[PDB]
């Protein structure tokens, strides 16, 4: 199995961007497996 | 080469699988992505350094450099890197991950699983965590913890 990596740009802030999407304030847990769940 | 920038992780007709970061000489991205698997990067090999399950993060060629974090307060950018799309960046006001050894910021932002890696950026343009490992909610849309390691 090839795992190989392509450019795909610059790490850059950019001035005039949409702003979307809201800010959830949830209660959530770690596993030792790094998952995250909803707790409830 | 390890020139700066945000690159897509790749298997080969070919899958895109995941994103990651090159800074300083070392490539950083999810270890859900690679599995810690060595990379091909043009006629050069990038062999993994430092991983932890569950951080769910994986460095190559050298320590995990990224240590800028959110400030709880401002508004951030995903570099989303998509799939057979170009890179964009997308503005948005975290949430968090209250969880009992502190809170996480988190982003309520819906992409591929192969967007996985993709950086997340304050105003300075400083990687202060990567996107793709978060909890699916009630409406099922999606939320990524903002995931940063230690340097
Ligand atoms: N609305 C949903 N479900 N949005 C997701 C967004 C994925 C973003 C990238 N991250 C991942 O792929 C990780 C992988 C991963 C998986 C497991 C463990 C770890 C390592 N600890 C990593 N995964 C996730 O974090 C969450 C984790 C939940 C943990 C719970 N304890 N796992 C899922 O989401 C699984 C899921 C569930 C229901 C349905 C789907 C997947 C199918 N959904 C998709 O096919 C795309 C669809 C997109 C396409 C672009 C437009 C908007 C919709 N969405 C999606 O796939």
């Amino acid at each position: 199995v090839d795992m190989y990596i392509e450019r795909a740009g610059d790490i850059t802030w950019e001035k005039d961007a949409e702003v979307t999407g809201n800010s959830p304030r949830l209660d959530v847990a770690l596993d030792e497996s790094g998952d995250f769940s909803l707790v409830e | 080469e390890t020139t700066d920038g945000v690159y897509r992780v790749m298997t080969r007709g070919s899958t895109q699988v995941g994103v990651g970061v090159m800074q300083e000489g070392v490539f950083h991205t999810m270890w859900h992505v690679t599995k810690g698997a060595a990379l091909r990067s043009g006629e050069g090999r990038l062999d993994p350094y430092w991983g932890d399950v569950k951080q769910d993060l994986v460095s190559y060629c050298g320590p995990w450099k990224l240590d800028a974090a959110w400030d709880g307060l401002s508004e951030v950018q995903l570099l989303a890197v998509p799939p057979g799309e170009r890179a964009k960046n997308i503005q948005t006001l975290p949430g968090i991950f209250k969880t009992k050894d502190g809170d996480i910021g988190a982003v309520a932002l819906d992409y591929p699983a192969g967007t996985s890696g993709s950086p997340i950026l304050d105003k300075c343009g400083r990687v202060i965590g990567l996107y793709g490992n978060g909890v699916v909610i009630k409406n099922g849309s999606y939320v990524s913890a903002i995931t940063q390691g230690k340097r």
